[PDB]
């Protein structure tokens, strides 16, 4: 039974500090050789296992690798390696005599470039096994808008440039990516100003107390922010890292319960289930057998992680060994002077196909790493508990419920809430001038009736019935329009409000047509004065009226003049809370409100401008009492000034909707109340006496 | 003789080849020290040398090689910088003595963990005096780095960021990659940075600049700054690892900032192997087969032909080295003990390799225009000084910057709507004044039996001192405010606060005395509306020296004027207000409205006749209703307009001229009219 031996390199002594570890791994490897020595898969030769120190120094590790390749037997793979950067030394310079290396406790991420480490393999679960899990857990809480905040070594850059390629896909944005070098919270304070909720970090075990004081001033906690962090530190870290004789910049009794509930990643050490796993027992009973196993050294946490692993290099050299050869086969595993390049390919094709369930679940490789599980932890009342799982070949989580908590009462969200508002008019000044406006409608009534009274009464002057009669139907016309104008987005539920705008410009356009007719009647005596028909007058402001009026229906037929919106995103807090709220307002316009629009004004000032030049030459045509021209004059031009304000005041102020309505209601009420009584009030005063 | 050997690494491909150079270089020393009799009588020294391509596994299996053959070595001689340090920090456990030529790391300065290293190479940090300096002259504030990730590049890179912080600059975005870049420029990309410093080797040079070029970061303001001792034509290579295109680097390398250091003595004097510095330029380039243009690592050839001789003198001054083992400590202590003390004069100058490193003094600059390499300037240390040329071609004769924002208060037609305002102005002020003293000089009989014209003259004077109220107020800063602003403002009230209230009052008690009289003249209602307005005048001077209207500026206009320039403008407004308003101006204009409303009262109350006085009631109640409704209408308006671009001043002017022209008119009608 010639015997076939593996080099193993560790830590040994008690003067280090990473000694231990070593020695919380030596008996576990001890159990395995005799589980085999029980069975003997290895029938026609024999397993050997050399030892050696490394103290996790390059020159007397170099020392030992060298002497160990000098004086020692054919050897065949390396096993073992903990300390960061020897490791990385040997597997760097490994292709050179062709063999593989298999770790268990090297988490380090640069050892998954496969570009310069095409022989390394570890059974143990690396710092980018968390990146999908946590992926997962956000499609448990629709958690979209994050920040990441990490430090500038290797390994917390590896896993930041890890992350957009995990994330890469999904809906979920990085909001702000920040790294320091000593100061933290000059950067806290910019994701302070950019108001992010969710905070991801990466930084290592000394700089967590000052990242917490200092951004626990910036009120960065309570029940409104959620912090994810790595969570391999030692327990209970915090009671004395803080001080860290004196460290007097931050207490304690204002940070325990500033650092309450972040939530810690990890992995896990063992199998919570049971079933029958390659060796023939539970869990369990290998828990207990290691636990009475060792006689006083201390337990370690890594012990599980390579004991599957040594059956798993025994499993790949059976599976490797048997090829079609055997005496040549035979001759080729005891001729090998390191040189054989064949061999150590047949081992490594042989090695990365396995799959069996061994003591820490299902051991399968992906590009090298193994597929493992994940243990979510959460921080309650100055101590850790565990609150969930992340299965890798089933892609489920697991979450511990009945234990989960949150400060208030529901998961935080990830940004406030949008609200928009429109503006409206004040109800106590639409009532009011409601109110006037039907005031003025009752005495437009009373007017009537004073006038088809005394519609037959010799005293009456016999002359324009009909005139006064239009002047007085345009004005009991156009006060419809300012009761027509006031309207409302909730009180038309957008039904009526693509036609109301419109036949506003209807009623108003009627109401201009005969408030112009009533000033041309006056101007036709002057025309007249300055030198066959019944109703000729009336016919040609009718045509006028009816000319004009279809220029503008045809126009406005051919204009879908409807509703915009504009809105102004200016969003102050006004409750007080967080909903941020933006006004936005309606319009009623057109693609070509220049042309249609300055045209109307345009003519409508011409015809202004036509009354005033008539207003200004006649003053006196000694009139007899059929006659008032004084009274229509002061009309035209207490109007036309009354008019060209209200217009330049409507087309100005646009940011403020509560004032031009009340604006255009007051030249508009005001102008015809003076309009009427004008005319009217000397004829009241006549009746009066009698 | 007897025999010695020497050991040595030569790295003739990868990230630096510069052994392509160095191997004849060193091959052109020992022939020169193997015939001078002098250094040695009895000895020859033979060299073992072996390429690595400074890859850690190759470099690892060739001095497994060295250190276990036959016969026994004396030296090692290393390459590239993870060579050194593997060798520097292996070599303790040997006793060994490592010599370095081209490694420049300041983290070997740490004498606690590498006791027996030495090199002549100088160190890294010689950049760092230098790029302040050019922060100093363009003037910035915000810089951004990108880096390989080797230790090489992190202690330079904290010794740039620590010495920074006394300039006041600070570094804003750091960014790593260990073997794919392409996520940390897309992050830079969407983080948009304008000052970028590089570190990393020759081909990721290549694989980033292809890829920001695949991002658009670069053109009329990005600036890169990079290394200097990179081939001439480093991109001019066909690389099948790549996608990119050579035009497509050519436009994208265009003005980019490299420092280099010099390493040659520029002087002429004799050296201690008896020649000068070109003749031996020129032996070094014939022995070489290429051009020394594109020939890997030509500019280090005398600090080899240095280290040569100082371990030669070395040597020579030790002078029963033939049985050294690798466990004897007394001769590797004798040899440390004479190399301590060595200083000599060589080629580059003074070889003084003991110190804190830091031997040579000057550096050089160069930026790329055009395909051609051009030399900005020199550079020194010490003394601080600075050899400018005024060669550097920017985009359009300057370098860019960050971005800026400007401040910047409105102003209006300083000339159509105000020189047209005057105008009109000057035309009526004057016939005011010649209307005024027509009132003085026509003593006449019938003028006695129309009113007083005491109360004409304060109507008058009253319009005058109102009219006069323009220029005061079409004023802003364009000319004049600067200081005496609250002044002009102040200068504004007065006038504004005289020339109504007189003229008003002169109309008002005429009206008085026609309202109650009708249904002692001579001095009863002049002396109560003088009491009336000097109440007026204490009413404005008790809340203009207890809480006047100084300045107050407005801003409200938003950023991203969107123009060709990526300046930001903040458009202001200032006028004159204190720190209330809406209450005083709210509550004087109602009390003075009130008045308004009482004078148009007593004017309806009763129009019918005059007796004995005058009879100009029609004519002045038509005047003053006129100037009461025109008032009315107009002064709640530039109250709520705070555009007042337009608006409030063209209101306010129209309004001043027409109750000008109509007070005018309506005072000198009735003498035209009785003349
Ligand atoms: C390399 O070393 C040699 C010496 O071996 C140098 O040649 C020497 O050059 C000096 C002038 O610089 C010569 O001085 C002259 O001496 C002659 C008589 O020998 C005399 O007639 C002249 O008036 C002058 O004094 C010297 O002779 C000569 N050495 C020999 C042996 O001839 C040479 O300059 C050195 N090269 C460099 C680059 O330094
Ligand atoms: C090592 O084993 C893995 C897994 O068996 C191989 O990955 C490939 O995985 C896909 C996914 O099911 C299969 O469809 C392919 O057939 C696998 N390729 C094979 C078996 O060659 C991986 O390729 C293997 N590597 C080597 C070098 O053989
Ligand atoms: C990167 O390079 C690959 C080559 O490996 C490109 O694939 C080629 O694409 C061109 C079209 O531009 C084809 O004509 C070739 O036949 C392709 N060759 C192969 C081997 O695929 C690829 O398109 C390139 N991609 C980018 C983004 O540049
Ligand atoms: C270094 O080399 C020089 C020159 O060979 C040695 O110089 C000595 O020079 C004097 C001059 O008169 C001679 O008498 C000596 O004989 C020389 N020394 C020897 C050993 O020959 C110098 O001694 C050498 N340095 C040493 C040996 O440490
Ligand atoms: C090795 O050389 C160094 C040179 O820096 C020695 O350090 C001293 O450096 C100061 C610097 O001002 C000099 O004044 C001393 O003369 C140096 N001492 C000596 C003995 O040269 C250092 O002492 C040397 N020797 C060792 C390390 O054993
Ligand atoms: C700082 O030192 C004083 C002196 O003993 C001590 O009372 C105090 O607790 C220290 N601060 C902290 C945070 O431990
Ligand atoms: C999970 O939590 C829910 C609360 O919504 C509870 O009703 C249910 O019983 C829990 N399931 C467990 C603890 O298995
Ligand atoms: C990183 P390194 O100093 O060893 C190579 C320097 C090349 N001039």
């Amino acid at each position: 039974s010639p015997p076939l031996s593996i080099m193993g390199l560790m830590p040994l002594t008690k003067e280090v500090a990473k000694g231990s570890i070593g020695r919380g791994v030596l008996p576990a490897v001890e159990l395995a050789i005799e589980q085999i020595r029980n069975e003997s898969l290895l029938r026609p030769y024999f397993l050997d296992l050399r030892l050696y120190d490394t103290e996790c120094d390059n020159a007397k590790g170099l020392k030992a690798f060298y002497d160990a390749i000098k004086y020692g037997p054919n050897h065949l793979m390396v096993f073992g390696g903990v300390c960061p950067s020897v490791t990385s030394i040997i597997a760097e310079s490994l292709q050179g005599w062709n063999l593989v290396q298999l770790s268990f406790a090297a988490t380090t991420p640069v050892l998954a470039d496969k570009k310069k480490y095409p022989y390394f393999f570890r059974t143990v679960p690396s710092d980018n096994a968390v990146n999908p899990a946590i992926l997962k857990l956000l499609k448990h809480y629709q958690w979209k808008r994050v920040g990441t905040l990490t430090q500038d070594v290797q390994r917390f850059s590896e896993v930041r440039n890890d992350l957009t390629g995990v994330l890469y896909g999904e809906d979920i944005e990085i909001s702000d990516t920040e790294s320091f070098s000593n100061d933290p919270c000059t950067s806290v304070k910019k994701l302070k100003g950019n108001d992010v909720r969710i905070i991801l970090g990466q930084f290592d075990q000394n700089m967590a107390a000052k990242v917490f004081c200092c951004a626990y001033e910036e009120n960065m906690y309570g029940s409104k922010y959620q912090w994810i962090i790595p969570g391999w530190y030692e327990p209970s870290w915090w009671e004395q890292v803080h001080t860290e004789a004196n460290s007097s910049r931050c207490l304690r009794k204002n940070l325990l319960a500033a650092m309450e509930g972040y939530i810690g990643v990890d992995f896990e050490p063992l199998s919570s289930k049971q079933i029958k796993t390659i060796s023939g027992k539970t869990p369990q009973q290998y828990e207990r057998e290691y636990n009475n196993k060792r006689s006083g050294v201390g337990p370690s946490k890594f012990h599980g992680y390579a004991y599957d692993g040594i059956w798993v290099i025994a499993k790949t050299l059976q599976r490797a060994m048997e090829t079609l050869h055997a005496s040549s086969r035979h001759q080729r595993i005891q001729d090998f002077n390191y040189t054989d390049h064949t061999l150590g390919r047949i081992i490594l094709n042989a090695m990365n196909e396995t799959n069996f369930f061994g003591v820490t679940g299902q051991v399968v490789f992906r590009n090298g790493e193994r597929m493992g599980t994940i243990k979510f932890t959460q921080f309650q009342d100055s101590r850790e508990v565990k609150v969930g799982e992340y299965n890798a070949v089933a892609d489920t989580l697991e979450i511990i419920n009945d234990t989960i908590r949150f400060q208030g009462s529901e998961p935080p969200k990830d940004k406030t809430i949008i609200l928009e508002q429109l503006r409206k008019i004040s109800l106590p000044l639409y009532s009011i001038l409601s109110a006037l406006t039907i005031l003025g409608m009752i005495m437009a009534s009373a007017f009537l009736f004073f006038n088809i009274k005394n519609r037959n009464q010799k005293l009456i002057k016999m002359s324009s019935p009909y005139m006064n009669n239009l002047i007085i139907l345009g004005g009991m016309l156009s006060y419809a329009s300012i009761f027509l104008f006031g309207l409302d987005g909730s009180f038309v539920s957008e039904k009526t409000f693509e036609t109301l705008c419109t036949v506003r410009t209807w009623i108003l356009t009627v109401g201009y047509t005969t408030a112009f007719g009533a000033m041309f009647a006056k101007t036709w005596r002057v025309h007249a004065i300055f030198k066959i028909k019944d109703q000729k007058l009336l016919v040609i402001v009718g045509g006028m009226l009816l000319i004009d009026l279809c220029i503008l229906i045809c126009w406005q037929a051919v204009d879908p003049l409807r509703r915009t919106v504009e809105k102004y995103s200016m969003e102050p807090d006004p409750a007080g809370r967080d909903i941020s709220i933006r006004p936005l307002l309606e319009h009623c316009e057109n693609t070509h409100m220049t042309i249609w629009l300055g045209i109307v004004y345009a003519y409508k000032g011409l015809l202004m401008l036509f009354g005033c030049f008539l207003a200004w030459e006649t003053r006196n045509v000694s009139i007899p009492a059929l006659n008032d021209s004084k009274y229509i004059g002061m009309s035209v031009y207490n109007v036309g000034i009354m008019c060209i304000i209200g217009a330049a005041v409507s087309f100005l102020t646009r940011d403020q909707p509560n004032v031009q309505f009340c604006i255009v209601a007051l030249v508009i009420i005001f102008c015809s109340t003076i309009t009427l009584c004008l005319v009217f009030v000397p004829k009241l005063i006549t009746l009066r006496t009698n | 003789r007897r025999a010695v050997y020497i050991g040595a690494l030569f790295p003739m491909s990868g990230g630096w080849p510069g052994g392509q150079a160095c191997q004849p270089a060193v091959e052109m020393a020992l022939e020169d020290v193997n015939s001078r009799r002098d250094i040695l009588p009895d000895y020859e020294l033979k060299l073992i040398h072996h390429d690595s391509k400074c890859d850690p596994g190759q470099a690892t299996k060739y001095l497994y090689e060295l250190l276990y053959n036959d016969p026994i070595k004396i030296i090692l001689m290393p390459g590239c910088s993870s060579v050194s340090t593997l060798v520097a920090e292996a070599a303790r456990m040997w006793n060994l003595i490592v010599l370095s030529y081209g490694s420049s790391s300041p983290a070997l300065s740490n004498r606690q963990r590498f006791p027996t290293f030495f090199r002549t190479h100088p160190s890294a940090t010689l950049h760092n005096p230098t790029r302040v300096k050019l922060f100093e002259k363009w003037g910035w504030k915000k810089i951004a780095t990108i880096q390989q990730t080797t230790e090489v590049f992190t202690s330079t890179l904290d010794d740039l960021e620590e010495r920074v912080k006394e300039a006041g600059i600070e570094i804003t975005f750091r960014q790593s990659f260990f073997s794919d870049p392409a996520v940390p420029v897309k992050n830079l990309k969407r983080q948009d940075a304008r000052i970028i410093v590089g570190l990393f080797y020759e081909t990721e040079a290549r694989k980033v600049f292809c890829e920001v070029y695949k991002e658009r970061l670069f053109g009329k303001k990005y600036v890169w700054f990079l290394i200097g001792w990179y081939a001439d034509n480093w991109f001019k290579i066909y690389d099948p690892s790549i996608n990119c295109t050579v035009d497509e680097m050519t436009e994208a390398v265009e003005g980019h900032i490299t420092t280099e250091i010099v390493m040659l003595n520029p002087a002429n004097t004799r050296s201690i192997s008896n020649m000068t510095s070109q003749e031996f330029v020129e032996k070094l380039t014939k022995r070489l087969k290429r051009h020394p243009e594109e020939t890997g690592g030509f500019q280090e050839a005398p600090l080899a032909y240095d280290a040569i001789w100082a371990l030669a003198l070395a040597l020579n001054k030790t002078s029963r080295l033939e049985d050294f083992n690798y466990n004897n400590q007394t001769i590797t202590d004798q040899i440390y003990r004479a190399m301590n003390s060595s200083s000599f004069e060589g080629v580059s100058g003074h070889v003084v390799f003991d110190a804190s490193g830091s031997r040579m003094a000057w550096t050089l600059i160069e930026q790329l225009q055009g395909g051609s390499y051009k030399k900005i300037g020199y550079y020194d240390s010490t003394k601080d000084d600075l050899s400018w040329s005024k060669t550097d071609k920017w985009i359009g004769g300057s370098p860019p910057a960050d971005q800026t924002l400007v401040i910047k208060t409105f102003r209006f037609l300083s000339q159509k709507l105000f020189i047209s305002v005057s105008v009109l102005s000057s035309l009526g002020i004057v016939l005011a004044v010649v209307c005024l003293s027509f009132n003085i000089y026509n003593s006449h009989v019938r003028y006695i039996q129309n009113s007083q014209p005491n109360l004409n003259n304060l109507t008058a004077v009253g319009c005058s001192l109102a009219l006069a109220a323009v220029f005061p107020l079409g004023l802003d800063g364009y000319h004049i405010g600067r200081n005496q602003f609250p002044f002009v403002c102040q200068a504004r009230l007065w006038l504004l606060g005289l020339g109504f209230s007189l003229g008003y009052g002169s109309m008002f008690t005429k009206i008085w005395w026609v309202h109650t009289v009708f249904t002692l003249e001579p001095w009863k209602l002049y002396a109560t509306v003088g009491l009336l307005v000097g109440m007026d005048v204490l009413t404005l001077a008790i809340w203009q020296i207890v809480d006047p209207l100084h300045r107050t500026i407005e801003t409200f206009a938003k950023e991203e004027p969107k123009e060709d320039i990526d300046v930001s403008i903040l458009p202001q407004l200032e006028h004159c207000s204190s720190r209330k308003m809406n209450t005083w101006l709210g509550i004087f204009y109602g009390y003075k409205g009130l008045l308004l409303l009482l004078g148009i009262f007593l004017a309806y109350e009763t129009k019918s006749v005059s007796t004995e006085k005058i009879n100009d009631h029609r004519a002045v109640g038509m005047a003053i209703y006129n100037v009461a409704v025109l008032c009315l209408i107009t002064a709640p308006v530039t109250m709520i307009l705070s555009s007042q671009q337009d608006a409030a001043f063209a209101f306010a002017s129209l309004a001043i001229v027409f109750s000008s022209y109509i007070t005018l008119v309506v005072l000198f009608v009735p003498k035209m009219r009785r003349l």
